[PDB]
């Protein structure tokens, strides 16, 4: 009876002005963090996007969303699209955006079920997720934080999404002496 | 958009003392605001970054603190130097990146009675039929003052428009210039001209007058 | 010895176009978010424009995109600030300023560097150059001894003018006054000099004024 279900949508405002962001990238942890930035402000919803570029193995990717209730009275509404992220994500195929799994869409991935000693989810607010060493194929894959239902003083919040953009990386086959085959990963 | 509100308007302090900054957001910026000097006519100086951080080359006078809402800027021990205007920018919800209204420090002295001139208009001016007659009112404190004309003894309205210097690095004093323009049948219509201060160091409204 | 020169201000009548650059030295240039701010006569500071390292994230004020551009040369180690279509709120000085690092969706936006700025003045007014008057030292502008005289700057469109006074010899008890400007619409100054009266006589006092906006030079005498 219980079971696993996907789920379609972009936005549920209008659009055209997105304000794109790039990740915050430490040397090799690239980092969204929406926590001071999806707070009430303007009347009316803003959406804004951080976008998120990877042409390198091994790059760990951050994304923080604030908690229903982590501070009082400007997360009342917050939702965080897909449940089980970062295990699925949200693919692009007819300007929707429909539930896909990360282990079908890049090959080898692994996905640590503990980010830091509490699980690796949207409800302890951070997910975390480590790119392989080679992907074979470009690859663009979404994340929602959705404040824009919160009202607080007549303010209602912002729809962040997040873009995470994968180039091949990895080199060829050959001439790869360890990732090659035969022996190997 | 988030507004940043400074507080007070105006700080009047003594040098050697303490100044205690406030600014308040309308919205949480949660350590993400800067404090900006600015000494008039010259560019601003960053002073402070992530509320608490002191920037390199800043004095240690100069401390803040805050969270969320509520900040302040704190200079300890006040020097000659610091008397300026002061900004905070918070930089969490952007765009934009909006600032204060600023907190303008004056140095605070002892009180001063202006030196009071009147400069009726010049023949060269009186080529053209627009005679000025200017009231300065020389190196005085607190710049709070009130100047009227009277010509004729009759008070005029709107009829003159005043510009303050602003505050003297060496003596911390400050001059104003008060000029009424009029046509030139005005100037020579009338005989008696006098400017009437009223200001903090003196007893009574002082008046200054001259004829033809 | 960092320094951010700008350049290209002055008057335009309203709707017209103009082109600010900002030559930068003293640091590596491509690894800053460069950032224009412009601050109205009297009022508070706001921020205008930004380009990021990358040259992908550029953000506006909500109140002059859609008539400014901005633009980054990273081998001339230059910024570029395009202002076409200005209304009269755009009178301000405009400032280059620097941030370290790119621009992210989060964390340390502040200015760590300021330039001079330039001054932009948007007005429907021709370049007019002032009217100098005397303000003669006489015994009614005597205090205790000391006596005051000026010249007055009238009628001069737009700002700056610059007041030097026996071409820089005379530096203590010298104002000059910030301008404001009158229902004509020009600008108005008054520049005084304290002096003292026993050497009224002697010594002749002779103000130069400086108006750059129409290159008009005047050196005026003082006398009661």
């Amino acid at each position: 009876l219980s079971y696993e279900t996907t789920e379609s949508g972009d936005t549920a405002v209008s659009e055209d002005s997105y304000d794109k962001y790039a990740s915050q990238n430490t040397n090799k942890e690239y980092v969204c963090d929406f926590t001071d930035q999806l707070k009430p402000t303007e009347s009316g919803p803003k959406v804004k996007k951080c976008e998120v570029k990877v042409n390198e193995p091994l790059i760990k990717v951050k994304i923080i969303c604030p908690l229903k209730g982590s501070v009082e009275k400007l997360y009342d509404n917050i939702e965080y699209v897909p449940k089980k992220s970062p295990y699925v994500v949200l693919t692009k195929e007819e300007t929707k955006l429909k539930e896909k799994l990360l282990s079908k869409l890049i090959y080898g991935l692994l996905i640590s079920p503990t980010v830091n000693e509490k699980e690796n989810n949207f409800k302890e607010g951070v997910i975390e997720f480590t790119l392989p060493p080679v992907v074979h194929k470009a690859t663009v894959f979404y994340f929602i934080c959705d404040n824009s239902k919160t009202e607080d003083d007549n303010k209602k919040g912002n729809r962040g999404i997040v873009e995470v953009y994968v180039e091949p990386y990895g080199g060829s086959l050959k001439e790869n002496l360890y990732f090659q085959g035969w022996s190997h990963p | 958009e988030i507004v940043m509100t400074q507080s007070p308007a105006t700080l009047s302090v003594s040098p050697g003392e303490r100044a205690t900054l406030s600014c308040r957001a309308s919205q949480s910026v949660s350590s993400s605001l800067a404090w900006y000097q600015q000494k008039p006519g010259q560019a601003p100086r960053l002073l402070i970054h992530g509320a608490s951080t002191r920037a390199t080359g800043i004095p240690t006078r100069f401390s803040g603190s805050g969270s969320g809402t509520e900040f302040t800027l704190t200079i300890s021990s006040l020097q000659s130097e610091d008397f300026a205007v002061y900004y905070c920018q918070q930089y969490a919800n952007w765009p934009p990146w909006t600032f204060g209204q600023g907190t303008k420090v004056e140095s605070k002295r002892t009180v001063a009675a202006p030196s009071v001139f009147i400069f009726p208009p010049s023949d060269e001016q009186l080529k053209s039929g627009t005679a000025s007659v200017v009231c300065l009112l020389n190196n005085f404190y607190p710049r709070e003052a009130k100047v009227q004309w009277k010509v004729d003894n009759a008070l005029q309205s709107g009829n003159s428009q005043e510009s303050v210097t602003e505050q003297d690095s060496k003596d911390s004093t400050y001059s104003l210039s008060s000029t009424l323009t009029l046509s030139k049948a005005d100037y020579e219509k009338h005989k008696v001209y006098a400017c009437e201060v009223t200001h903090q160091g003196l007893s009574s409204p002082v008046t200054k007058s001259f004829n033809r | 010895d960092v320094q951010l020169v700008e350049s290209g201000g002055g008057l335009v009548k309203p709707g017209g176009s103009l082109r600010l650059s900002c030559a930068a030295s003293g640091f590596t240039f491509n690894s800053y978010t460069m950032n224009w701010v412009r601050q109205a006569p009297g009022k508070g500071l706001e921020w205008v424009s930004s380009i990021s390292t990358n040259i992908r994230y550029i953000y506006y004020a909500d109140s002059v995109k859609g008539r400014f551009t901005i633009s980054r040369d990273n081998a001339k180690n230059s910024l570029f600030l395009q202002m076409d279509s200005l209304r009269a709120e755009d009178t301000a000085v405009y400032y280059c300023a620097t941030i370290a690092g790119p621009l992210s969706l989060k964390g340390d936006f502040f200015f760590d560097s300021w330039g001079q700025g330039t001054l932009v003045t948007v007005s429907p007014a021709s370049t007019k150059g002032p009217s100098v008057f005397p303000l003669a030292p006489s015994s009614k502008s005597t205090s205790g001894g000391t006596a005051a005289l000026g010249c007055l700057v009238k009628d001069y469109f737009p700002e700056p003018v610059t007041v030097s006074w026996n071409s820089g010899a005379l530096t203590s008890g010298v104002h000059t006054f910030p301008a404001v400007l009158q229902s004509s619409g020009l600008y108005s100054l008054s520049s005084v000099v304290t002096v003292p009266s026993s050497s009224l006589g002697t010594q002749t006092y002779i103000c130069n004024v400086n108006h750059k906006p129409s290159n008009t030079k005047v050196d005026k005498k003082v006398e009661p």
